[PDB]
């Protein structure tokens, strides 16, 4: 914040073994694709700064959407078909079903 | 009176930033617990609150005195003074001591250099509950404590033989669980910094069922149970079927929701949603079942005639054959 | 185990208002029971009537269970409430189950349909009301 780059100097030791524990993260949701180290300077009005930046690649796991929310709307649609097979002389039922599958 | 000239004393010519022994030896540490309760074990953060005693006992050469008293009794009013180890929970996502009224501390400095610091801590510590069996599930997870700047060749800590102490045990937030039992243990870990003593107290929590039981196993087996009612009505009625099993189907995928939001988002399989994904089946395999015996009525009668009867015993025959080998097969693993 | 120590103790005692859950629980389980027993005044000949009040109470009773078991910690035992809505639901449950043994005896022994429907009439609001009454008795008097 209050130096510049004409008085200090930021830079990862290592350079690749700065950052450590990444491939022990267990996320619930996401999984850690890669990570990157990133050494740059920043320009404001004031001084031009030093910076690094620790740049996580989360990707999303899609089991839970599956389970979740996908399959109960194949299964409606499904359900919404099923009204194929009744006969056209009933119309309390085809119209039961198509109108419950278009509300859930 | 002379205590005031002891503690004027023991603080003229003290360095509170240089560890006892700074250039000798490690300094061995004495810890002790008292759990006063653990907290409820909330599974959507996999974090749990415990509320301990914490006390440490070491000994400093340059708090030794030689008089009558044996020992010095202090608030917190002298923690400040002397040198004290940096000890941290290395699994606590946010803890804190307490301040009311006055900072819950103790110190006792006994004629020897033996120094006693007690202090109070509630931490919620940190635990990946590995979510399978659920709700048949049992965990054992721990409370991790180390220095924080000292390394293994300045700092040892060291159970006692009745370290970790229990309470009651029954005025506890355990909900959902039940505490069954706690074990210590003792490694050396490594750091970017250095190696570090490494103290560990493992709590062993068994889901006890209930809560899970009202809420989503019965009201399952009887929206089972009410798809199955559907076999009996006469073929004839048609939108009183088809009626029974879309709303049949429609709670079920509300109960599924609901059940799957008690927990939180895991990309596998626990055993509560496949017992509500097993219930799914049977009423949709219910509602296809009359919808074909329907499409049958037209083509051929006695088909959906010996259809019908078919189902009535074939459908409770294989929910009870299913719910006994998911029960077992759970109960042993 | 450091030493001994005086402990000063001050116990508040505190007794629940119960107008909150009649008014959310008590009310919408005895209405919904008093709807499904409906289904019993209605002639045998309309059966997609009385399959929709059975199967509609049914559900109600079940979102009611739900909604009800949320206001509570997630305790791992059986609360008074559980059980009036356990009876709640046995009770709409059987409702169901005797308008389908009705259509079931239908078209082949209409006299005895008659004759379960017609003491299903008075059966069921009795036996509610004296469960109605030994719950309220035992649970007030505490
Ligand atoms: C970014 O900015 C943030 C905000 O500025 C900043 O957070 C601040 O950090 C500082 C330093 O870390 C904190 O200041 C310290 O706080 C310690 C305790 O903090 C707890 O309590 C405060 C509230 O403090 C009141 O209550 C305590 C306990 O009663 C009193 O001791 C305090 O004096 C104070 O009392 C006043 O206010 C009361 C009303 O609340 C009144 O009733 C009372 O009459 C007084 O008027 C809480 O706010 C804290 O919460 C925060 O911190 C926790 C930490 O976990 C967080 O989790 C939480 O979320 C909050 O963020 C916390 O609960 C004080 O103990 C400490 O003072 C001692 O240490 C200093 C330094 O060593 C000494 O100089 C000082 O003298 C004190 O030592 C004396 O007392 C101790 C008692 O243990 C003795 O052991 C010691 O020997 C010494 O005694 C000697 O001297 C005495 C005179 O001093 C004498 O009487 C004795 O006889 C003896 O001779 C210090 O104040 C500050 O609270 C934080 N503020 C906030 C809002 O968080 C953050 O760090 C910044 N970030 C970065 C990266 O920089
Ligand atoms: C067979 C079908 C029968 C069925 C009878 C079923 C009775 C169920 C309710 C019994 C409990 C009850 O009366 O609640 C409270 C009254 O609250 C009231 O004053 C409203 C009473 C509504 C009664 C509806 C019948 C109880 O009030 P209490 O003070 O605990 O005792 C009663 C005092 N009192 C009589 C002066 C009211
Ligand atoms: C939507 C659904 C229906 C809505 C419309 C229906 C009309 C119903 C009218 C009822 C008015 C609501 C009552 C408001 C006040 C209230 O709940 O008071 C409570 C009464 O509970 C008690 O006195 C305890 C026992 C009685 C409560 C419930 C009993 C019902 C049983 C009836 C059996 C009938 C069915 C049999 C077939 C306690 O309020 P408080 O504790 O704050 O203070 C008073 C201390 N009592
Ligand atoms: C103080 C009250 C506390 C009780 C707690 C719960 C009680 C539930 C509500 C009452 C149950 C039935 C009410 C009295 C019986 C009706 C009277 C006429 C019926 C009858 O004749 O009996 C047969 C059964 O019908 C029927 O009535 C069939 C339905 C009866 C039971 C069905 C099973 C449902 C299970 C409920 C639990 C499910 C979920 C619970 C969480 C009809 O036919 P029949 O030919 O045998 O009659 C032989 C004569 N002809
Ligand atoms: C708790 C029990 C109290 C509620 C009713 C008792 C159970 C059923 C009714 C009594 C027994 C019964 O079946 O008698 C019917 C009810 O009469 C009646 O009184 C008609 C139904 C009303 C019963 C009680 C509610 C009073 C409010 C009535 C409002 C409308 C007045 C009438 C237009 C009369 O006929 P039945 O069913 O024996 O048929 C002929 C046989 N199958
Ligand atoms: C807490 O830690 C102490 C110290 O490691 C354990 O005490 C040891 O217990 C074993 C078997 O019970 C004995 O063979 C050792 O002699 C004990 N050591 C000392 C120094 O007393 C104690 O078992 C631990 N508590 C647990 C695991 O619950």
């Amino acid at each position: 914040y209050g130096y510049t780059t004409d008085d200090i100097e930021f830079y990862w030791r290592g350079d690749d073994n700065a950052v450590t524990g990444v491939t022990k993260i267990e996320l619930p949701q996401f999984s850690i694709v890669d990570y990157k180290l990133i050494t740059k300077k920043v320009v404001f009005s004031t001084g031009s700064y030093p910076r690094l930046s620790l740049s996580f690649k989360l990707k999303r796991n899609i089991g839970y959407f599956i389970l979740q929310t996908y399959m109960p709307s194949i299964l409606i649609t499904i359900l919404s078909w099923v009204s194929f097979w009744i006969n056209y002389d009933a119309s309390a039922a085809r119209v039961a079903l198509g109108i419950t599958t278009v509300l859930t | 009176g002379d205590v005031t000239v002891i503690l004027n004393n023991l603080l003229e010519g003290y360095d509170n930033k240089l560890r006892p022994d700074i250039g000798v030896k490690p300094t061995l540490i004495h810890t002790d617990m008292y759990v006063n309760s653990i907290g409820p074990v909330n599974a959507i953060n996999m974090e749990y609150t415990i509320d301990i005693f914490f006390a440490q006992t070491w000994y400093d050469r340059r708090l030794k005195f030689n008089s009558t008293i044996k020992v010095l009794r202090l608030n917190s009013n002298m923690v400040g003074k002397i040198w004290i180890p940096d000890t941290f929970f290395r699994n606590s996502k946010k803890a804190d001591a307490h301040w009311i009224t006055t900072p819950n501390r103790m110190l006792r400095i006994w004629n020897d250099g033996r120094v006693l610091y007690t202090l109070r801590l509630t931490i919620d510590a940190e635990c990946q509950l590995q979510l399978h069996n659920f709700p048949m599930d049992e965990h054992s997870c721990p409370l991790e404590f180390s220095s924080y700047g000292y390394p293994r060749e300045e700092i040892v800590y060291q159970w006692k033989r009745s370290s970790v102490e229990v309470g009651d045990t029954r005025s506890w937030r355990l909900y959902q669980f039940s505490f069954v039992g706690l074990r210590n243990t003792t490694e050396v870990v490594k750091t970017t910094s250095g190696d570090y003593v490494v103290m560990s107290v493992y709590f062993d929590l068994s889901r006890r069922m209930g809560y899970f039981t009202i809420q989503t196993y019965i009201p399952c087996t009887l929206i089972v149970v009410l798809s199955w009612v559907s076999f009996w009505i006469n073929k004839d009625a048609v939108p009183a079927r088809t009626s029974l099993g879309i709303t049949t189907v429609l709670t079920m995928t509300t109960l599924s929701t609901i059940a799957r939001k008690s927990l939180p988002k895991v990309s596998y399989v626990t055993a509560m949603d496949l017992f509500v994904s097993v219930c799914f089946i049977f009423v949709f395999s219910a509602l296809v079942e009359y919808g074909t015996l329907h499409y049958f009525v037209s083509s051929q009668p006695a088909r959906a005639a010996k259809m019908d009867s078919y189902a009535r015993i074939f459908f409770p025959t294989a929910f009870c054959l299913f719910n006994l080998v998911y029960w077992v097969s759970y109960l042993y693993l | 185990s450091t030493g001994e120590y005086v402990v000063m103790t001050t116990h508040f005692h505190l007794k629940r208002k119960i107008g909150y859950f009649v008014i959310q629980t008590y009310l919408p389980c005895i209405m919904t029971v008093i709807l499904s027993q409906v289904s019993f005044w209605l002639n045998r000949e309309s059966v997609p009537a009385r399959t929709v009040f059975g199967v509609t109470t049914v559900l109600t009773m079940t979102t009611l269970s739900i909604s009800a078991r949320n206001s509570l910690p997630k305790v791992a035992y059986a609360t008074a409430m559980d059980w009036f809505i356990a009876v709640c639901y046995a009770f709409v449950f059987s409702a169901l189950i005797e308008f389908a043994t009705v259509n079931y005896f239908t078209k082949s022994q209409p006299a005895r349909a008659a004759k379960i429907d017609r003491l299903s009439r008075i059966a069921f609001p009795l036996l509610f009301g004296i469960f109605n009454l030994v719950y309220w008795a035992t649970y007030l008097n505490r």
